[PDB]
């Protein structure tokens, strides 16, 4: 028995800027790692 | 006083509107925020003058050398930013989202 | 609350009015739990640092139960006094001001008459 | 850091807060806020990272607005009574303007928004003490001040706070903005009480600082500021996955935890005032603060997330340990409610 | 009653301190001691009852729950051996403490003379139950039925806290003696109308109410076989015992504020003993046969007949031990068929000749034959449902002839019929399986002979 | 004989530190040790506790 | 252990660095001689030569040295790499993924020595002259393109924070000439190079790395005949003027928080293992909690050095 | 894909120690896992339980109140008293409303 | 043993002596005071 440890995708939605994606908020994305930007 | 500390009180409040509603350059805040200043220190000075209060001048100026350290810090803030964004405006201040 | 009352000490951790009070046995149950609360704070750094966890430290374990520990009484020692300056506190003043708290007769069951809802 | 300028911004971000709760004189309380906004605003930059600028820069506009009200009030009073100080008979205005500005230095209810921001974009340390350490001084001067403010609007700035921050951070992943939001949510509690047992405030803090505190070490020890990252904990560390666990459902309230007494005895002090509609609702939305709490543990513990090969590098250097302060931290947090009588 | 409850605490130190290959044994022989220890509350010889020190009390309604508590953690602790044997030694270690908190915890919150010493220990039990399900879970959704668990009590939990507050201030104190000896009569406004449904809710959720039980069916699909035997046995019961203290106060409203439930739980109590009728997955019908046969007890805790107060005992204790049973074949059949479809596995008598026997008599004590305690105790929720309406009947009668119908289906289509052809090969019956189950129906035996230790307060 | 059998003594010992804590229960609810209505009686002779 | 405390009171990099003592990588293709003329140039300058990072130079680096065994180590073959080009499990990311870590670690080592010691160190190639490696590997079909992106998000998240190599001395040698090197010691899997991700190799020093570090630190190179006459390239280093680079501004109030970072290297990895979950990086739950609770089994690694007392740690009791 | 183990398969214990009493895999642990777990559960719990519980002597009244009963009906009856009279509390005690 | 010698090879012994003798200062100034306590409460009180 393999009790179902969670995939790449269960651990997928927790990535993003947001957990529940609004309908504009989405297109955001998530901040960068390092705490600094390209810009 | 008692219509001399009401237009004071006003520009206190028509300072407090201006800090509150920004647009664009972020120096013109600073500079409404140090609007305020000069009002809270009249209105401290008028009173206190008008009460006789001498031992409490002290304070309007406290007030004042506290206002400009904080304003000191305010204006090191905003050549921090006009040199990673080139511009005070505070539409660039958007990343923290 | 209980600040501004007479007599207040405005900066010290027990006045000596607390000598007055019961000392808390060193065993008080309570006193005992800090040392347990105490021990576990040792394991479970061992644990965190990934040390053997009951055979490591040995000295601190006991820095652990026994710092809790002396806290304990301290601190016991005073919660009790609030405690105890709550009643005196309020006793008192249940008599300077008797009219408010009045002693109130109950009647015996047999004159009084709850009513009777019947299950049925 | 120069360690000299170190020591000067560091004794001030101390001082400040210091000075705000010893004195009495109003004015010397708004320096001690004064010198607490200009300490913090040097450290928050050290990265100096685009999105650090933004933070100071914000949090420094927030500050100062609201110093600047604070003294208006104290200015106000001194007209309305020769002295610097608030009074039975000090106007209900000016009280409620110290409200409004302490609770946006605060950042409580609908002046939470440059809290979670702020939070965002400070390194987790700095993230500490801007929720932690800045929040004594301005309660100080309300937790003085309490036997004349305002009951209503402390307590709608406390639903709503409730509200806004269990909402928020139902959907936040960022860790940092997690703790802002959770931070918004027990500042409400806080100033619930306020009016009615100053001394429980200073409880609902003391057990948010012994919780925090525990929490945000955990969350630097491995330096994740997301879920994913927290949730390969297990790989990093695997000891602080049991503490984390009962330190985040400690800080929401499930009774068996230190994290009950505060929430508990707030709602016993209220329905003892009579508020049994205000504290419901509140105890009701509190329940929302403990789902995205433990959404949380299911990604760090109750589930082992997939974790990256590269990871096996790091386990096999010696993790540098969490400090001492971590376990007597979170002991004395995940389990004292055997002891609450004494605490209260 | 701190020998229930101190010896039951060194259990932990010894899960952990002990050898990892020794750790099991220690652990099961020493609480069947425990167990042991735990008789001796049953030695009343006298109406009053026993407040053993100002926190801990037993009366006739804890006693005989207590000593199931304490029961269970042995066999818990037995049914979980093989899942659980092939973790780390550090997650069994976990798993045998999870366990030995929950009738700690279990054990005091049935053993607690202050109603909110309920309440703290009642909602902390979930902190070892969401563990026990949601980390050992096998399935993809126990993250799910874990939130399912937490937040339908929750919910209901902070209502209770506030009204059991409220009582303290408009009483004066939260110990269930004196309150019981203090006159705490309601007045039917409309606000009392409202505490009454605060602190019933909290109870009547995890009793699973026809309205809030989806949470049950959810919960023990996915929790591991300690979990879901807990779950039943215990858990749920939790919510009736605090059904019949709490209502000593509320008096005169539940006379009028019944209705809505009792109405909901009796035309519960068919829709669920019918939907078990067609259910592939059995740990799905043991579930909902839960659900309809607790619904029968919330039918009988609100009536407030005496009868119905030790039917409701009666049935309970009874109630849980053939949950359990059934709940623990269950998991025998699904470890080596490795799917919970009733369909699958047909004929095991062929094959597993005992196994049946136990499966035959669990059956029997789901349904109502008669010299059994189970039984007892509906003849006595129905005839005091009669009572409150002649018509009840009808309905407390078309659930009988369902409950016939359903506990028969899972002997049938499980335990009857051609043999599968070649699923993986079934290994025989261990011995633990086995015991675990006559550990479970050894006790149902005994105690059908002499019902009068479980009647209730009532009787 | 502390070689693996103090590990066994663990729990024992519980059941005797319970049952001491517990018998230290009734020595504090001793009020009212025979001063109760329906079983209020003399100390019969050589008996200084009604119930210990 | 070194924090401000030490850098208070003395303890300044400032105050143990001397000419000797810079960072100097010597970076070529498969087989640029670069091993010998390393040694040598340290023979020079006492300089501490690091060897080139390895699968196991992680475990050699840490507790008993021992080489792990390859799952422990991250289940990395340079020996498949070549055999196996484009594999269906992609060992060839998961090689250069560990590759960079294992770099991250030695260069990260060798900051420390430089600053405590005050000893310069020769790091053969370099976190800085890796991602040639991953340049040809996408030019060819070994790795697709988002694998680029996650190493090049873990190249731009660690290394900017690490100074840049002080001179970078490079040999040369056209791919024809390495084809041949590599006939001479012979391996069957290294032998199984196609020339033209030799080609790429090179190409993504020559046009990439050998011009982006001219700036920033000292490049000289040196065409195969200068080589092998290590006296003569140390030579040209000793001439060299280190001037020009970002080296230039570290006072010791700012190394000392550099070293804080090396001193700890739980962190300069930190980033190597954010949580992006491309397929080939992806551990695995139970693979890799299987993987763990194996590799912290291992003697003296169950608990933290000094405390496991099976390769003899003794005094446990009161650590 | 990612790297993720393959389906461990579940063994037949009763392959090798053919005597397995389904605690553990070893067969002595097993053996001492059952002769303590019939023991101490069926031997001295289910019979010595039994016993005790057995032996609780009147449990809640029901052995004295048929006694109590007996003397009251065979008093009650003899002095012509109603066997269950028809109030408990005396009405004198009760001071109805007046 | 160890490529990079533990740090923790052998005690620091100082941190022996100042936890240890530091919880021996602990109880002996604890049992005083509780003595010392005891004494003063069944004095400051009748007995
Ligand atoms: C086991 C370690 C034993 C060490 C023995 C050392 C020697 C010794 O202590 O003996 C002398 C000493 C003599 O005692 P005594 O004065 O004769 O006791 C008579 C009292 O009437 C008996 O004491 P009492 O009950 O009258 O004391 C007052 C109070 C004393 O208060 C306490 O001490 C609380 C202790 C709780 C344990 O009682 C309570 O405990 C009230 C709180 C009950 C629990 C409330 C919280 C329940 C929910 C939360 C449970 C814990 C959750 C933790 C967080 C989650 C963790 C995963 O024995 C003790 O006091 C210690 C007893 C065991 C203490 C707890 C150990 C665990
Ligand atoms: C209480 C009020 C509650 C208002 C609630 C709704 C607010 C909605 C705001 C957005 C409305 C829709 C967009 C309007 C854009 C606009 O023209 O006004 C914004 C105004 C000017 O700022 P700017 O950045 O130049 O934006 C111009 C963009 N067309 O922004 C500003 O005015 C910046 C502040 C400086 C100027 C005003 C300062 C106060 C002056 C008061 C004087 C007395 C007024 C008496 C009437
Ligand atoms: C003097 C000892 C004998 C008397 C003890 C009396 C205790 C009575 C009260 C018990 C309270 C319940 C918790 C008991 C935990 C006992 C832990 C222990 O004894 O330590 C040994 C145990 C060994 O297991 P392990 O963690 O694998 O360590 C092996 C080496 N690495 O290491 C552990 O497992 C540590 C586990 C710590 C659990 C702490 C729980 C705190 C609350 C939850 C958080
Ligand atoms: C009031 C009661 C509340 C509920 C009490 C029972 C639940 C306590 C809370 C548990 C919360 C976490 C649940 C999930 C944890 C998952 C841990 C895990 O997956 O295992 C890995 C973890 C770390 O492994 P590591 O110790 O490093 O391995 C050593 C190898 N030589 O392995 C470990 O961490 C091992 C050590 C864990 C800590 C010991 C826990 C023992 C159980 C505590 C019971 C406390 C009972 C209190 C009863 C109170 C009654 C009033
Ligand atoms: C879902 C599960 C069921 C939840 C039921 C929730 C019921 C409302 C919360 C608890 C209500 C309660 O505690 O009842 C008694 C309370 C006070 O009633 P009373 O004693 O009359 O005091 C008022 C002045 N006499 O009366 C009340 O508190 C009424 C409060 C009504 C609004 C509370 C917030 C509701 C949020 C939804
Ligand atoms: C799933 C159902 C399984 C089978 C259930 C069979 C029993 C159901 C019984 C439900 C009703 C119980 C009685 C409820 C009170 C009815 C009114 C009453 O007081 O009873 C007296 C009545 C005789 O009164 P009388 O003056 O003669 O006038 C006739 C109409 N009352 O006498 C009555 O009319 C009593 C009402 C019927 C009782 C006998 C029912 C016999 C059912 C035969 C099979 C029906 C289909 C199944
Ligand atoms: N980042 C990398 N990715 C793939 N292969 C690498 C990487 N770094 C080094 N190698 C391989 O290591 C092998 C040995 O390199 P090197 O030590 O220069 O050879 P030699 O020891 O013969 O001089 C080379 O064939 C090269 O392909």
């Amino acid at each position: 028995a393999r009790q179902w440890q969670p995939d790449i995708e269960w651990a997928e939605q927790f990535s993003g800027a947001v957990m529940y994606p609004s309908k504009e908020t989405a297109h955001w994305k998530p901040p960068p790692w390092n705490d600094v930007d390209i810009l | 006083m008692p219509s001399t500390f009401f237009n004071l009180t006003m520009a206190f409040s028509l300072s407090l509107l201006g800090t509150l509603m920004f647009r664009s350059h972020l120096m013109s805040t600073l500079l409404c925020l140090e609007g305020m200043v000069l009002s809270l220190f009249i209105m401290t000075s008028v009173t206190s003058l008008n009460s006789n209060s001498m031992s409490s001048m002290p304070i309007p100026i406290t007030i004042l050398v506290f206002a400009a350290c904080e304003a000191a810090v305010g204006l090191a803030l905003l050549v921090k930013v006009s040199n990673t964004y080139g511009t005070d405006y505070v539409q660039n201040l958007n990343l923290l989202q | 609350m209980m600040n501004g009352r007479p007599g207040h000490e405005p900066l010290k951790f027990l006045p000596d009015e607390a000598r007055s009070l019961p000392p808390p046995k060193l065993n008080d149950p309570r006193l005992v739990y800090m040392g347990l609360l105490g021990y576990c704070t040792g394991l479970m750094d061992n644990m965190l640092r990934m040390r053997p966890v009951m055979r490591a430290g040995l000295h601190r374990q006991l820095l652990f139960v026994t710092s809790f520990v002396f806290a304990g009484y301290f601190y016991l020692k005073r919660q009790n006094y609030l405690y105890a300056v709550k009643d005196h506190d309020m006793f008192g003043y249940i008599k300077l001001h008797p009219e408010d708290f009045p002693e109130k007769e109950k009647k015996t069951y047999a004159e009084i008459l709850e009513p009777f809802h019947p299950v049925r | 850091m120069n360690p000299i300028t170190l020591a000067i911004i560091y004794f001030t971000i101390f001082l400040g807060p210091v000075i705000t709760m010893s004195s009495t004189n109003l004015m010397l309380m708004w320096v001690g806020l004064e010198f607490s906004l200009l300490a913090i605003i040097p450290m928050l930059i050290n990265k100096k990272n685009p999105r650090s600028t933004e933070a100071a820069t914000k949090y420094f506009v927030t500050q100062a607005t609201a110093s600047m009200i604070i003294l208006l009030a104290i200015v106000l009073n001194y007209k309305q009574l020769g002295t610097w100080m608030f009074q039975q008979q000090t106007n209900g205005l000016i009280l409620n303007m110290t409200l409004m500005a302490l609770s946006m230095k605060l950042g409580l209810a609908p002046f939470h928004f440059w809290l979670p921001e702020v939070t965002q974009g400070i390194p987790l340390h700095m993230g500490l003490i801007l929720l932690t350490w800045q929040k004594i001084a301005p309660l100080s001067i309300l937790i003085q001040i309490y036997p004349l403010l305002n009951s209503t609007i402390i307590l709608m700035l406390a639903i709503t706070s409730i509200f806004m921050g269990a909402w928020g951070g139902l959907n936040q992943t960022q860790m940092r903005k997690i703790m802002a939001y959770s931070s918004i949510a027990h500042m409400g509690w806080m100033l619930a009480i306020l009016p009615y047992n100053p001394s429980l405030t200073l409880l609902n803090l003391m057990i948010y600082i012994i919780l925090t505190a525990p929490m945000f070490m955990a969350l630097m020890l491995n330096n994740s500021m997301t879920i994913n990252s927290i949730s390969l904990l297990w790989n990093k560390t695997p000891a602080m996955l049991t503490m984390i666990s009962l330190m985040l459902l400690s800080l929401g309230g499930l009774p068996p935890l230190t994290g009950f007494l505060p929430k508990w005895i707030i709602i016993t002090e209220l329905m003892k005032n009579n508020c049994l509609i205000m504290a419901t609702l509140m105890a009701m939305m509190a329940l929302l603060n403990l789902f995205f709490y433990t959404r949380l543990i299911y990604s760090t513990s109750l589930t082992m997330f997939p974790t990256n090969n590269n990871s096996k590098m790091m386990t096999h250097q010696t993790k540098t340990k969490p400090n001492l302060m971590f376990s007597t931290l979170a002991i004395m947090s995940t389990m004292t409610l055997p002891l609450a009588p004494q605490l209260i | 009653m701190l020998k229930i409850i101190l010896p039951s605490l060194m259990l932990l130190p010894l899960t952990w301190l002990s050898s990892p290959k020794k750790t099991w044994t220690n652990v099961t022989s020493y609480s069947f001691l425990i167990s042991l220890t735990s008789l001796t509350l049953l030695w009343q010889t006298d109406e009053n009852y026993k407040n053993f020190s100002n926190m801990f009390s037993s009366d006739p309604l804890s006693t005989p729950l207590i000593i199931l508590t304490a029961w269970l953690l042995p066999l818990m602790l037995m049914a979980s051996q093989n899942h659980l044997k092939k973790d780390n030694n550090v997650l069994q270690k976990l798993y045998i403490s999870m366990l030995i908190s929950l009738q700690i915890l279990l054990i005091m919150t049935f053993s607690a003379t202050e109603l909110i010493m309920f309440y703290i220990l009642f909602e902390a039990t979930l902190i070892p139950t969401l563990i026990i399900i949601t980390r050992w879970g096998n399935q993809t959704e126990r993250l799910n039925a874990g939130i399912y668990f937490l937040f339908y009590t929750l919910i209901g939990s902070i209502p209770l806290l506030i009204a059991l507050i409220l009582i303290q201030n408009h009483v004066g104190t939260l110990n269930l003696m004196i309150l019981s000896f203090t006159t705490h009569t309601l007045d039917a406004s409309w606000s009392n109308n409202l505490l009454w449904l605060a602190c019933m809710m909290a109870f009547l959720i995890k009793m699973p109410l026809y309205g809030v039980h989806l949470w049950l069916p959810k919960a023990h699909v996915e929790a591991p076989i300690a979990g879901s035997m807990i779950l039943a046995a215990i858990l749920l019961k939790l919510g009736s015992y605090g059904m019949i203290r709490i209502s000593i106060i509320l008096d005169p409203l539940t006379k009028y504020m019944a209705y809505p439930f009792i109405l909901l739980s009796l035309w519960g109590m068919i829709m669920t003993s019918s939907i078990c009728l067609r259910q592939t997955d059995l740990k799905s019908l043991i579930a909902y046969s839960s659900v309809s046969h607790m619904a029968l007890v919330i039918a009988s805790i609100m009536i407030q007949t005496p009868w119905s107060f030790m039917g409701a005992t009666m049935l309970m204790i009874a109630h849980g031990l053939t949950s359990s049973l059934l709940f623990c074949l269950a998991n025998s059949n699904y470890e080596r068929i490795h799917s919970r479809t009733m369909i699958m596995a047909r004929g095991l008598q062929m094959v597993f000749p005992l196994m049946a026997t136990w499966w035959l008599m669990a059956s029997l004590a789901n349904l109502a034959l008669p010299p059994s305690i189970n039984l007892m105790g509906e003849l006595f929720i129905t005839m005091s449902l009669f009572s409150w309406s002649n018509f009840t009947i009808i309905l407390m009668g078309i659930n009988i002839i369902i409950t016939g119908m359903y506990s028969m289906y899972m002997i049938i289509t499980t335990q009857r019929g051609k043999l599968t052809n070649h699923m993986i090969n079934l290994q025989p019956s261990h011995t633990r399986e086995l015991t675990l189950m006559a550990l479970h129906m050894i006790p149902l035996i005994l105690l059908t002979t002499s019902p009068k230790l479980i009647t209730g307060l009532t009787m | 004989l502390l070689r693996e059998h103090w590990v066994h003594i663990l729990v024992p010992a519980g059941f005797v530190f319970g049952c001491y804590l517990d018998r230290k229960d009734d020595e504090k609810l001793t009020a009212f040790r025979n001063k109760s209505m329906l079983f209020q009686r003399e100390l019969r002779p050589n008996e200084e506790v009604t119930w210990k | 252990r070194y924090g401000l405390l030490a850098a208070i009171l003395g303890d300044k990099t400032t105050k143990k660095l001397h000419e000797y003592s810079r960072v100097i990588t010597v970076d070529g293709n498969i087989c640029s001689g670069k091993n010998k003329l390393a040694k040598e140039i340290a023979q020079q300058l006492g300089m501490k030569h690091y060897p080139e990072a390895g699968i196991q130079y992680s475990s050699t680096t840490t507790g008993d040295g021992r080489p792990l065994d390859i799952e422990f180590s991250g289940s990395c073959s340079l020996e498949k790499f070549y055999d196996d080009p484009k594999s269906n499990d992609g060992n060839s990311y998961r090689l250069q993924s560990w590759l960079y870590a294992s770099r991250l670690l030695q260069y990260a080592d060798a900051l420390e020595h430089l600053l405590s010691t005050g000893q310069g160190v020769v790091l053969e190639r370099s976190i800085y002259s890796d991602f040639v490696f991953l340049e040809a590997m996408y030019n060819q079909g070994y790795i697709r393109k988002q694998c680029v992106d996650h190493y090049n998000e873990i190249k731009r998240l660690t290394l900017p924070e690490y100074l840049p190599p002080h001179a970078v001395i490079y040999i040369d040698v056209p791919v024809p000439e390495v084809q041949s090197r590599i006939q001479k010691k012979g391996d069957p899997h290294e032998m199984k190079v196609t020339s033209a991700y030799l080609q790429d190799i090179e190409n993504a020093y020559k046009k990439t790395f050998l011009p982006k570090m001219s700036e920033m630190c000292e490049v000289l190179v040196y065409d195969s005949w200068e080589a092998e006459d290590p006296t003569k390239v140390v030579e040209d280093i000793e001439y060299l003027k280190y001037n020009k680079g970002p080296w230039l501004k570290q006072d010791d109030w700012t190394f000392h928080y550099l070293r804080m970072l090396v001193q700890d290297k739980t962190e300069v990895l930190n980033y190597t293992t954010i949580p992006v979950y491309l397929p080939e990086i992806t551990i695995g739950a139970h693979q890799g909690s299987r993987i763990y609770n194996s590799f912290r089994e291992l003697p003296g690694r169950k608990y933290a050095p000094g405390y496991n007392a099976e390769v003899g740690d003794k005094w446990i009791w009161l650590k | 894909q990612w790297q993720e183990d393959p389906e461990p398969e579940d063994e037949n214990v009763y392959a090798k120690n053919p005597d397995f009493h389904g605690y553990d895999s070893d067969p002595v642990v097993d053996v001492w896992n059952m002769r303590a777990v019939f023991f101490f559960g069926f031997s001295i719990v289910l019979v010595f339980g039994t016993t005790f519980v057995a032996y609780v002597p009147d449990y809640r009244m029901q052995e004295w109140a048929r006694r109590e009963a007996e003397r009251l009906v065979k008093y009650r009856e003899v002095n012509g008293l109603p066997i269950m009279e028809s109030n408990y509390f005396d009405p004198s005690k009760i001071q109805l409303p007046e | 043993f160890y490529v990079r010698e533990p740090v923790n090879a052998k005690p620091n012994w100082l941190a022996v002596g100042l936890s240890v003798g530091a919880s021996v200062f602990m109880w002996i100034y604890l049992i005083q005071t509780h003595n010392e306590d005891v004494l003063e409460y069944k004095r400051r009180n009748g007995l």
